[PDB]
């Protein structure tokens, strides 16, 4: 458990993703946002294993953005697509800019 | 107060990417993880978050309640496929 608390993203900034999908003045106890800051270092070392295996199966070194969006199908959260297509969208949008 | 309707920023995360990227590089397979894929991991992390506190949430409402306990959290990873992958954490 040393390890993920090392790794564990900010208590506050995960805190406030935690809150912005519930009613107001809902409460979040100590052991449960914990479990979801922990929960969240493992999703990304899912989603990124995945990418990886894709980048892999494809001969290239580089895991890449596409890796990433073929990982979903993979990992069964297909429901994100739309979202991170938006995002790269807008990512290299503003980067030719 | 704003004075019109909420605008999200796309092509950014509210996660320190540093901090993301450390998480990336624990992965003994992958050779380099580029910016892009990056930020795009970050952002599904952020995704994940929401569906967890969400799913968590509906628990607590079933029994009448306004907040999140680790019973829930935990409940969840218990009954629902798409978190799997969180069994050896939760110890189900």
């Amino acid at each position: 458990t040393s390890e993920l608390d090392d790794l564990a993203l900010p208590r506050s900034i995960i805190m406030r993703l935690v809150k912005g999908v519930l009613p107001e003045k809902s409460l979040v106890q100590k052991e449960a946002l914990k479990a979801m800051i922990n929960s969240a270092t493992l999703f990304v070392s899912f989603l990124t294993s995945a990418s990886g295996e894709i980048a892999t199966n494809n001969n290239r070194k580089i895991l890449m953005p596409q890796d990433v969006l073929n990982a979903l199908d993979e990992i069964e959260y297909p429901e994100f697509s739309k979202t991170l297509k938006k995002h790269l969208e807008a990512y290299e949008l503003a980067l030719k800019e | 107060g704003p004075l019109g309707s909420m605008e999200k920023t796309y092509g950014k995360t509210v996660l320190p990417l540093s901090r993301v990227k450390r998480i990336i590089k624990q992965d003994e397979d992958v050779h380099y993880c580029s910016n892009a894929s990056a930020l795009l991991i970050s952002v599904a992390t952020e995704l994940f978050v929401e569906k967890l506190a969400t799913e968590a949430y509906q628990l607590a409402k079933l029994q009448k309640r306004k907040g999140i306990r680790y019973r829930d959290v935990e409940d969840v990873v218990r009954k629902d496929d798409q978190f799997e992958f969180l069994s050896d954490l939760f110890s189900i």
